[PDB]
């Protein structure tokens, strides 16, 4: 019975090793089918949960096998996948686009891409945070939307950037990066030069032309 | 000590706050397109704050009372 | 003798195009960089300058109640959001806290 | 335009070849149908195979057209010939060993 | 006792990599290292599999493989390969169903809508350039031309659409033409089809 | 064989000329980013955005656009932010959401 503690371990191991590399984390599954027949027709129904780093998720489904002499043709009839009730309201409407397409595949790599994006911009507002106490305001969280930038001395001056995931009808996933500008009109009225309209385009120029990261820390070091 | 006093005051100021919502129009004019909806992410609604906040105060006690507070080195890293 | 010569001018023109090609695209790149990094130089100054000019009014003055224009509204209501979406943190929040509980 | 008098000719084959023929001349003699040159082009792909008769007079010539007519700027020949076209083939898109292990 | 529950978690972890089969991509260890495997479909439509065997010894390498020749695997591999595995089994996971899709469009329409086609229609192995002429029952003769530039996507990005055989007598042929130039870049083509036949 | 000649010609003056220009720029492109790289650092690797995120439509010039009679409904809200119980509320969920980070 050692050999078969020895296999024990052995499948274990290579289902964390699977599960880490592909970093889908599969729970218990459960199939239950029932034979429907005239060429055969068989019919499955599939139930199965999990989790991808903070996103979980769990879904049912079932498929046609329309067994036949020359071919083995199965199509996903009826899809039904459902969420935790978060405020990512875009990965809702995804969900619903996927689930009127029934199509699992693109589910997955969607899922994937979207939360690794997610990851990216929680990591660098937590990294840049911990880099400025000074003149960082996280006033709504590392996890969520939008940064603010302002002095202590001072709050009558500050600039406000956005960052967002999209996730287009196609099914891939794509970033954008823009700002708003909360400034007083005595500093509208104070200056001539006035290039701060300008301020979209040429931040986008800015931090297209050597990185993201780059971009707001020469920003935050000129604002201090 | 202080968390549950602050939590007291704005439960007797919440009520203000809906009305300062409701008479201000241009609140109201906020939704009827789901277009400006999108940008800020769901939706803009204000209905049954009342009931919703009010939830929260018994759980926080339960939280309060009960004390609920390289790809190489990448690969061979979890192959162990 | 002459279909040779036809040959190798031919094989001449061949591998002469792709360098062509290549040093005109990296030319293009190059002129577009210097363009940007000028303008964002120029813009990175300006601002400074104007952030550094306002450093003193403000100081000068603080009991200025300031106001606002239009082209500060957006980040006002985006600033906004959090009151408006009050009633989606609240929600985030309790899901969070009865996952404690049912632990 | 390099040659007077040829004749070429296309067999659009199924999956993803064509079979051409060849029957070289030149300005001043008419085509030799005795000896004729076939190739096999598979679209999209950078290989090519074609028989060894007389094509040594007119080798840079033809590897021109086959590099111009398929976008392609350089070419040269693998040293490795066979009578099996199906080998060669084999061994050329490297899919001679199809066993994969899996749980399924 | 021990052999029962012993037997039961080795029929639940084949349960589960079993299922584990069904996320899209798959692998089993071996001595040299993994095996992977690619799921394609379209549309709900289950479809080929494709496999490639890698070796886990420095630098990584390639044993060998069954992604069709076609398809650009060397340049990812040398882009994506030593560093970001798995970013690089997604990008072939994206290259694969696309082209997938884009067969199976083609093949149905081709399978199915015989009868409005004149002629074959002119395809390439890779899939991005489909041109035929179609004539739907008054009679219009229309030739399309559709280029999909982009490698990960299943729609043609540069569509037209020209009448051919007579001259534009009416608006109706211009409208008709102007639509069928929306619909081919919005939607499936075997789907478009379907839906002006009815 | 003559056209063809003519035509290698004129393209091997063209790559020299293209040569030497780009030469010129690549030399000139130098002392202007080293004098912007005065008072800013030369330097998460993060992949640079595709270009379909830099030439999106901006997002403040559909902000502007959607909206129409700003002045009177923007007036309101700069009371509303005046109010000290929008900025308590707004801090308690500050303090509540670092009450759930930290753990």
């Amino acid at each position: 019975s050692k050999d078969l503690k020895n296999q024990l371990g052995h499948l274990e191991s290579e289902l964390s090793f699977l599960s880490t590399l592909t970093g889908i984390n599969i729970r218990n599954h459960s199939k239950q089918t029932e034979d429907l027949t005239s060429i055969r027709k068989v019919l499955q129904r599939h139930r199965l949960s999990g989790n991808c780093h903070m996103v979980t998720f769990q879904l049912e489904f079932q498929i046609l096998e329309i067994q036949n002499k020359e071919r083995l043709s199965s199509a996903v009839t009826d899809l039904n996948i459902i969420m935790e009730p978060t405020e990512c309201s875009e990965l809702s409407e995804f969900v619903s686009r996927a689930e009127e397409r029934k199509d699992l595949f693109m589910f997955f790599r969607s899922l994937h891409f979207f939360v690794e994006w997610f990851e990216y911009r929680k990591r660098t507002f937590k990294h840049l945070k911990e880099k400025y106490p000074d003149a960082v305001y996280l006033s709504e969280g590392p996890s969520s939307c939008s940064m603010g930038i302002r002095s202590a001395s001072r709050p009558g001056f500050e600039l406000v950037i956005v960052w967002r995931i999209q996730i287009d009808e196609d099914g891939k996933v794509f970033p954008k990066l823009d700002l708003l500008t909360k400034v007083p009109q005595r500093a509208l009225e104070l200056d001539k030069n006035r290039a701060i309209e300008t301020a979209p385009l040429s931040f986008r120029t800015l931090v297209g032309l050597l990185g993201i990261e780059a971009a707001l820390e020469s920003l935050i070091k000129s604002l201090c | 000590d202080e968390f549950m006093m602050l939590l007291s005051k704005v439960e007797k100021l919440s009520e203000e706050i809906m009305e300062i919502m409701q008479n201000l129009s241009s609140i109201q004019a906020l939704e009827g397109s789901r277009e400006l909806e999108n940008l800020i992410g769901i939706s803009c609604a204000s209905h049954f704050l009342k009931r919703e906040m009010q939830k929260t105060k018994e759980l926080m006690t339960k939280v309060n009372k009960q004390k609920l507070f390289d790809s190489y080195e990448f690969l061979k890293a979890i192959l162990n | 003798k002459k279909r040779q010569r036809m040959i190798e001018v031919q094989d001449e023109l061949l591998r002469l195009e792709p360098q062509l090609k290549q040093l005109q695209t990296k030319y293009d790149e190059l002129k577009e960089r210097k363009s940007s990094l000028r303008n964002a130089a120029y813009f990175l100054s300006n601002l400074k300058q104007l952030y550094q000019d306002y450093s003193d009014v403000q100081a000068q003055e603080p009991n200025v109640k300031e106001t606002y224009d239009s082209s500060s509204l957006p980040a006002l209501l985006f600033k906004a959001r959090t009151l408006l979406g009050a009633e989606s943190h609240l929600r985030n929040i309790n899901h969070q806290l009865e996952k404690l509980l049912d632990q | 335009r390099a040659l007077k008098n040829v004749t070429v000719s296309f067999r659009e084959t199924e999956e993803n070849a064509v079979w051409i023929r060849i029957a070289w001349g030149t300005q001043y003699t008419k085509p030799n149908q005795y000896k004729p040159t076939y190739v096999v082009y598979y679209s999209q792909t950078p290989y090519a195979f074609t028989s060894s008769s007389m094509l040594r007079r007119n080798t840079p010539l033809l590897g021109q057209a086959l590099t111009i007519a398929s976008k392609h700027h350089q070419i040269v020949k693998m040293d490795l010939r066979s009578r099996y076209l199906d080998s060669l083939k084999a061994i050329v898109f490297k899919q001679y060993n199809q066993t994969f292990e899996t749980h399924n | 006792n021990e052999q029962e529950a012993l037997e039961e978690k080795l029929e639940n972890v084949k349960a589960i990599l079993q299922a584990y089969h069904f996320t899209g991509l798959s692998g089993k260890l071996t001595s040299r290292g993994v095996c992977v495997c690619i799921s394609t479909a379209f549309e709900g439509n289950l479809l080929d599999s494709y496999f490639v065997d890698l070796v886990i010894q420095k630098p990584l390498r390639i044993h060998h493989h069954s992604v069709p020749v076609f398809i650009p695997l060397e340049e990812i591999a040398a882009k994506y390969l030593q560093t970001n595995i798995q970013h690089f089994l997604f990008s072939l996971c994206e290259y694969l169903n696309a082209y997938s899709g884009r067969k199976y469009q083609a093949d149905r329409l081709q399978s199915d809508f015989a009868a409005l086609l004149t002629g074959p229609l002119q395809r390439n192995p890779l899939c991005n350039l489909l041109s035929f002429t179609y004539k739907l029952d008054q009679s219009f003769p229309f030739c399309a031309r559709l280029l999909y530039k982009d490698l990960t996507a299943t729609l043609p990005t540069d569509v037209t659409v020209t009448c051919q055989g007579v001259e534009v007598l009416s608006t109706s042929w211009e409208e008709q033409r102007a639509s069928h130039e929306t619909l081919f870049c919005t939607k499936p083509l075997h789907q478009v089809f379907a839906s002006f036949t009815r | 064989i003559d056209k063809m000649v003519e035509t290698t010609e004129l393209m091997t003056g063209n790559i020299q000329s293209l040569k030497n220009k780009i030469q010129i720029l690549a030399s000139e492109v130098e002392e202007e980013e080293e004098r912007v790289k005065q008072m800013h650092q030369i330097n998460l690797s993060l992949p640079e955005l595709s270009q379909k995120t830099l030439k999106a439509p901006t997002l403040q010039k559909e902000i502007l656009a959607l909206i129409p009679n700003q002045n009177a409904l923007l007036k309101d809200l700069d009371i509303l932010h005046n109010s000290s119980q929008m900025k308590s509320m707004s801090t308690f969920i500050e303090e509540a959401y670092k009450k759930l980070d930290a753990s």
